[PDB]
RNA sequence: AACGCGACGAUACUACCCGCACGUUGUAGACGUAUAAGAAUAGGCUCCGGCCUCGUAUCCUAGCAGGCGAUUCCUCCGCCGGCCUCGAAGUGGCCGUCGGUAAUUCGCGUAUUGCAAUUUAGACACGCGCGGGAUCAAAUCCUUUGCAGACGACUUAGAUGUG
RNA sequence: GGGAUAACUGGCUUGUGGCGGCCAAGCGUAGCGACGUCGCUUUUUGGAUGCGGCUCUUCCUAUCAUACCGAAGCAGAAUUCGGUAAGCGUUGGAUUGUUCACCCACUAAUAGGGAACGUGAGCUGGACCGUCGUGAGACAGGUUA
RNA sequence: AGCGAAUGAACUUUAAAUAUGUAAGAAGCCCUUGUUACUUAACUGAACGUGGGCAUUCGAAUGUAUCGACACUAGUGGGCCAUUUUUGGUAAGCAGAACUGGCGAUGCGGGAUGAACCGAACGCGGGGUUAAGGUGCCGGAGUGGACGCUCAUCAGACACCACAAAAGGCGUUAGUACAUCUUGACAGCAGGACGGUGGCCAUGGAAGUCGGAAUCCGCUAAGGACUGUGUAACAACUCACCUGCCGAAUGUACUAGCCCUGAAAAUGGAUGGCGCUCAAGCGU
RNA sequence: CAUCGGUUCUGGCGGGGGGAUAAAGGCCCAGGGAAUGUGGCUCCUCCGGGAGUGUUAUAGCCCUGGGUGUAAUACCCUCGCCGGGACCGAGGACCGCGCUCUGCAAGGAUGCUGGCGUAAUGGUCACCAGCGACCCGUCUUGAAACACGGACCAAGGAGUCAA
């Protein structure tokens, strides 16, 4: 939601005397900024292992983009959401041209069907599809048919909202 | 409704169950 | 999701076998192969095959197996490389349709004369076209259609009243019986079931059947066999002319 | 509908119509206040070639607020008549006369409103004038009636008569 | 005698009891647990009640009648249960302090309710002091809204 | 967290969140020896004094719109609501303590409207920008943009407390698990659905199908000592199951959205009103 | 209107820096791979269109490493320079801080010009229009509501004096 970019955030409990060169733990997460960026990490971080922001410092943090972002790619999403009776496994799938593209759609979709919310919502695996047979959605895969054509049937022109009044009826037509 | 599913699951489920195998009354009447 | 008919849960005591049924029938062939000299693919192409528990019985010492021909085919083995025996992959050629398997220990010629003097009157069938034209007498109906002499015949019954007038016989149900016009018979006009030269339609046999009228034929037609010891199979005059696979 | 509408009769003054002089007269607001197919939108239009996202289109649009004269043009307006047309709350076509008119070019005049000051300019309405035509009415009070009536109100009669 | 509380209901109310056992998807990792079924109430021969009543306006439907439908051994007739319907109508007697039940006569039938803490409009049928007592009350004693 | 440390909320190396008491300087600490009527076996301790030490960071941060003492004078002695913590109780209400906030004495913007809600505090004016709330005029600002979902016989437009349940839905979308499929799945159509056997008992009659109990075998491709219709009893039809034709994905239970039901009386009325349906409804 | 000062709204242009010294991409180079399989070949109810073997062929695509390359661009952060608009002009010799210093945009607005010089601006009344807006006091309570007083006007009228 909003704008989202890749970002890799490494961190690690602060040192000690008994315990020097800590673990220095990472992970890849989706923010609209460094600040949302660096608080979810702590937030994921305090809910797995026993390391808080007081006790800890972050190592890095690392803008990372899309590789290929002009190219079409097919995404499977594993996520995990909470609604009243609990947390559900689901794994949708999303036709983008970038990994935040689809992170994108998935937290449109989420909302839209399911009423989920950021807070609600857990990526847990965003993954690019690498062959077309490991597409298992039929939305996405009647868009990968072969020789894909279809018409725009019933296209309302694009009048100027300003344009109160027309002395012709408009056409849906092209 | 409501009872009339719930009888036709049991009934379902223990004709499942037998075609895969092959007092208080008394004490109060005397 | 919503809006899906209800399929019905019976309450059997017989259910769906599937796999282990297919399993079972792959075993029954292959350990019937060895024991028998010659195997026999024969036809039977739209008749109701009732006659074949008589054609076992008769044949008692000869295994017939009439099962789902593609797993017959396999079993059998279709390419010269999984087949169980020589020429076995040349005789799941002719394993086409509704045909069977006749392991015998007898001669050919025995076998050949056996289903050419084989021969039982049965009912019609559907897609058979009508040697003859069968028209129920106007009147007072029996059971047999007005083909046995009406003095020797039982009236038709009133539970087969609505399955007639389903069936499309105009009837009526006149003072305890059936009848087609008036029971004077002078009202209507008769009922032709079947015409000659007419494909006959599902209907038109099913009333057939109802008044036990037979016009079919049930003869076993025998496209082929294979002999073990040759390991080498047979065309016969039936199997020369069959669609096959 | 007592602040919705229509047809018809008769309308003395007043002003009832016309011509044109205007108004130190009103307006919920001229300033090119220009533009008629019907019908569908998983279709349509046509000149029958073709065309349709698109009205950021078409017409009209120049001249002392628009003068005078000429070269040149038969084009666009306008008013009257004639024949006809338009009735949903009523208009337009054709023809005829007469009047105006850059499609091209030119001459004579614009000044001084002084560096901007609504470019007072349209329409409908109403009033006051002139000179041309036309017309000479009703209602109320009053008396009376009882088909009416608390009282108003209502149905009647009252000019010569079937009073 | 002192202290607290001083009205109260206001998406309230209606048709299906409570208790214990068995079963029980689940939640959970013992405890909560519906629909059913069993045991008690409960079975082997057929008066209650201690503010009421009448007229008129309008509305609701939770419909007694009239209209139309679905089902029922619904032969016919007479009906029973249910559905849409408020357009149109909707009592009297006996008895009782009153009402209801039952019971009895008409009638097509002779339904039930609201008018919002004043049940639409109209009509009709006491507590403070004083004295004397206190195993307990009395006062033509006084005062008072 | 661990018990690859010991021991076993009552275990611990360590240690959360959360509020909360006290102390943080010259208004200081000591050390040293003179006196005392106190005290000690004693110039020994305690108190009263002397000397020293730091006056520049004099001994955390940030603020400081000064603080203290004495004397005198006026109006006050009520509470209501709400958050959090906590005690008890009911079928549900609810009752009581602690803190804090609002209101009393407070205007203004917004929530259509208003004690208790949100924003924000007030001299007279001009300009700019915001908040909460909004942008289909009424009404200033979008018939703004992207992706979806929903059609309700009085939808919904922030009420999510109640009715309300393990509820009903052949509405719709998304998803989880299990199962069957070119060894041909689901649905259909054409056919088989047989023999011992009218199995035993019972019945006037009862042959799978008025009833009690067992419920096996053969043939099998498969067929129940039978799931319904039917006969007085048969007969007959049909279902279970099986094969042929067809041809590719299905079908069972749950979960999550939106939608219908999940109970309503009585003057004519209310998302504020119009009206709104790829919304002018719901989520981001 | 011109040149300024203060506040402010809003457009445009020229640079610098940081990421993965952006990621991509174009053109080269080196390798590897597959299909929603390009040419070829096989079958195919032949305007036509499918199935199969078949890795660049008469299309291409994906992946890894290298060069142009310190490429461009997006995003974010930054140093400046131009344009358009609105509201305001407090003060009244010099002093001061300064600069781009014959002067200046530097401790607060001057210059030029026009019309009118009178109801023109301005003001007071009455009415219309858009927006806003409970009837005062007393009393009670935590607050409301209730209750109480109020037909109007003139004059009088209530913390004084002494110890």
């Amino acid at each position: 939601m909003g704008r989202l970019q890749e970002y890799q955030v490494i961190g690690r409990h602060l040192p000690t005397e008994a315990n020097p060169n800590p673990a220095l733990y990472r992970m890849r997460i989706f923010a609209p900024n460094e600040v949302v960026a660096k608080s979810r990490f702590w937030y994921f971080l305090r809910g797995l292992k026993k390391v808080k922001k007081a006790t800890g410092e972050i190592v890095s943090v690392n803008v990372i983009s899309e590789k290929h972002p002009l190219k079409v790619k097919n995404f499977g999403i594993w996520l995990r959401y909470d609604s009243r009776s609990g947390t559900h496994n689901m794994y949708k799938e999303y036709r983008e041209t970038s990994r935040v593209a689809a992170v994108e759609a998935m937290y449109a979709d989420m909302a839209a069907r399911h009423r989920a919310r950021f807070r609600s919502i857990h990526i847990l695996k965003v993954v690019e599809l690498e062959k077309t047979e490991d597409v298992k959605r039929p939305y996405i895969k009647q868009l990968v048919a072969k020789n894909l054509s279809f018409p725009l049937p019933h296209r309302v022109p694009k009048i100027s909202t300003k344009k109160i009044f027309s002395a012709k009826r408009p056409s849906t037509f092209s | 409704r409501h009872a009339q599913k719930i009888q036709m699951r049991k009934a379902i489920k223990q004709h499942e169950e037998r075609n895969v195998k092959g007092t208080a009354k008394a004490l109060s009447s005397q | 999701p919503k809006s899906k008919r209800a399929r019905v849960y019976h309450l059997i005591q017989v259910n769906k076998k599937g796999r282990e049924a297919k399993e079972r029938l792959f075993s029954n062939i292959r350990e019937t192969i060895p024991k028998y000299q010659h195997c026999f693919v024969f036809s039977v192409d739209n008749m109701r095959n009732n006659y074949l528990k008589d054609v076992r019985h008769e044949l008692n010492d000869c295994r017939i197996f009439f099962g789902k021909t593609k797993l017959m085919a396999r079993a059998l083995g279709t390419t010269p490389e999984e087949e169980q025996a020589d020429g076995l992959h040349r005789l799941t050629r002719y394993l086409t349709g509704t045909v069977g398997l006749l392991f015998t220990n007898r001669d050919p010629a025995d076998i050949e004369s056996y289903f050419s003097n084989l021969s039982q009157v049965d009912f019609a069938r559907a897609g058979t076209v009508a040697p003859r034209t069968v028209t129920v007498p106007t009147g007072i109906v029996y059971s047999t259609g007005g083909e046995v002499p009406p003095e020797h015949d039982v009236p038709v019954s009133h539970t087969l009243e609505p399955e007639l007038r389903r069936l499309g016989m105009p009837v009526r149900m006149i003072k305890g019986k059936v009848c087609l016009g008036d029971e004077k018979g002078e009202a209507s006009e008769g009922y032709t079931i079947c015409k000659e030269g007419e494909v006959l339609d599902s209907r038109q046999t099913r009333l057939l059947k109802l008044f036990s009228i037979c016009l079919s034929e049930f003869k076993v037609s025998l496209l082929g066999y294979w002999n073990s010891a040759s390991g080498e199979v047979t065309e016969l005059e039936a199997g020369k002319t069959r669609p096959k696979r």
